[PDB]
């Protein structure tokens, strides 16, 4: 409640969530959607964030100090 | 020659009839539109050794909001103001209770002087205004956009909604032109209306410092 | 050097490294210049 | 909008830079949609303002109930919303779109 | 007669829409009116604006330093913008309009002229790190 900033997922925002959810499941994260014959981390990010299953929430820092914790699946996605 | 200096004190009367009005205070549609065969119809005579004088063209006017509030505006007739000229203006300012006065000057003004305004500054607040400057009205050049000096309560509601510091705003220096034409000190604050390509309008705001 | 931190920050205001405010909204629109394009206004040219 | 224009352009240059096409997004409906131009359309003029209206309120570039974020807002899609106003017109929609 | 720090003035008609005068006829249309414009060798910005006959709200200056002087740090603001654009565009070259908008902001967000080089830069306010990479890096640390 009492969100300001912009409900869409930022460009940025979409490189470093997928560049680390590619690193723990590289590290063996448990995946939350069903892979079939998927091998890369990268792609397996790819496909959680098409499902909206990536658990990682983004802390936005507004100039004033103040912070917004916003869901992966909460945001809108560019694709 | 005194028709070419005629048409100049014209000149600066409508141009201070022009800054008033800016900065608020009660100015009559005929003193904003007055001709130049007006002005000569109102003074008939040469201003060397003739009626119209820098001491008879005097302005005085009164803020719409406050009409108590009022302002001075002063043609000393010397080249070169003095001590003298600014301690005569400050008793004439001191009859009437007025704190503010624009002092419009000729060719220069003595440095003494010009110490003498900041020390009696806060008393009363004297601007000095040099009649070449004053010979054109700046703000409706086409460069310059829209200046509204911001109310106190505007400022506070500016920054509540942007969640800012004063610091944080651009800044305008007190010295300049349009910042002196609107009379603004340091704290407050100009919103600025510009024409924007992109968008359309675009209103900045800018803190007197 | 001048405008390296320069930002468009998450209340769209663009700011930089100082926080200093530089524009209330990028490009004074807040809008990225790949998506805009050239395009003519109906209404300006025309005769009443 | 026409005089808000003239003013912002006095030159008279008609061309601008503006986020969406909406002559080619017209073009991609009537091609998507398979526009005959010649039969009468069952567009309703009310509805083509309404849309036009509602699309304006959901265009928000500055978010903000107060009037400060209202003008702000206002100002930011000012242009935009003339242009989008002018091509998506009844008369035009009718017309020749 | 005349004014001084102005060597030569040259008089004649514009055959570009920009310096032409575009006024709204009653029919609303625009015109371009073909006019006499003259241009100067030399800068007196308020002498030049306070002669008779001459328009004070089109006339303008090249010197970024005079419109700072004569009509303030917004004018400096939109003089700037529009000299930047004058030489981006005159090879034909065309470059978005907030880019020019940006760096004019910039320029003018302190309110007095800051020149990009390191003598205005320097007056900037920053970091110690940032002064540093600006330059003067050992001295600035030892201050600090």
């Amino acid at each position: 409640q009492k969100r300001i900033t912009t409900p869409y997922m930022t460009k940025y925002e979409r490189a470093r969530v997928l560049g680390t959810r590619a690193l723990q499941i590289a590290m063996c994260a448990p995946v939350m959607v069903e892979l079939e014959g998927e091998t890369d981390p990268l792609l397996i990010a790819m496909k959680e964030l098409k499902a909206r299953k990536i658990p990682i929430i983004i802390r936005r820092y507004l100039p004033d100090g103040s912070y917004e914790d916003w869901g992966v699946d909460e945001l809108i996605i560019s694709d | 020659d005194d028709e070419e200096e005629t048409y100049r004190l014209w000149k600066i009367r409508k141009t201070i009839m022009q800054l008033c009005h800016d900065r608020g205070y009660l100015v009559t549609q005929d003193e904003l539109d007055q001709t130049l065969e007006e002005f000569k119809a109102q003074f008939g005579d040469k201003p060397s050794e003739g009626r119209p004088r820098r001491t008879d063209l005097t302005v005085l006017v009164a803020h719409n909001d406050d009409p108590t509030d009022q302002m001075f505006v002063f043609f000393p007739e010397e080249p070169k103001v003095g001590i003298k000229t600014i301690k005569v203006y400050c008793q004439r300012m001191q009859e009437e209770n007025i704190t503010r006065a624009l002092i419009v000057v000729q060719q220069g003004m003595t440095p003494s002087a010009k110490q003498s305004l900041v020390d009696m500054a806060p008393k009363y607040i004297l601007e000095q205004f040099l009649q070449q400057e004053l010979l054109i009205n700046i703000t409706e050049h086409e460069l310059v956009p829209e200046h509204v000096v911001m109310t106190k309560e505007e400022v506070t509601e500016l920054l509540a909604r942007y969640k800012l510091r004063e610091n944080q705003l651009p800044r305008i220096q007190a010295g300049d032109p349009v910042a002196r034409y609107f009379g603004i000190k340091r704290g407050q604050v100009v919103k600025i209306i510009r024409p924007s390509e992109t968008a359309g309008r675009y209103i900045t705001y800018r803190l007197v410092q | 050097k001048s405008m390296e931190s320069v930002m468009v920050k998450y209340d769209a205001t663009v700011r930089n490294s100082i926080n200093q405010v530089v524009q209330l909204r990028y490009g004074e629109d807040g809008l990225a210049g790949e998506s805009v394009e050239f395009q003519n206004l109906a209404t300006l040219k025309p005769s009443n | 909008d026409r005089e808000v224009l003239r003013v912002i352009f006095p030159t008279g240059d008609s061309k601008v830079v503006l986020p969406c096409n909406l002559l080619r997004m017209i073009w991609n409906a009537q091609k998507i949609f398979h526009i005959n131009p010649r039969l009468p359309s069952d567009l309703h003029p009310i509805k083509v303002v309404e849309g036009v209206k509602e699309l304006s309120k959901k265009l928000v570039i500055v978010n903000g109930d107060d009037p400060l974020s209202r003008q702000a807002q206002e100002n930011a899609t000012l242009l935009f919303n003339i242009h989008l106003r002018s091509t998506l017109c009844s008369r035009r929609m009718a017309e020749e779109f | 007669q005349g004014i001084e720090q102005i060597s030569k003035v040259y008089m004649h008609l514009p055959q570009t829409d920009n310096k032409k005068k575009i006024i709204i006829t009653e029919d609303g249309e625009f015109k371009a009116l073909q006019e006499w414009i003259l241009e100067t060798d030399g800068v007196s910005l308020m002498r030049v604006l306070s002669e008779k006959d001459v328009d004070p709200v089109r006339t303008t200056s090249n010197d970024i330093v005079e419109i700072f002087t004569v009509l303030g740090i917004e004018a400096v603001r939109k003089a700037l913008e529009r000299e930047l654009y004058h030489v981006i565009s005159f090879d034909g070259s065309y470059v978005n309009y907030r880019h020019l908008a940006l760096l004019c902001d910039t320029m003018t967000c302190r309110g007095h002229l800051m020149a990009i080089t390191r003598h205005g830069v320097n007056r900037q306010d920053t970091g110690p790190l940032m002064k540093c990479s600006f330059e003067e890096t050992v001295d600035v640390l030892m201050e600090a």
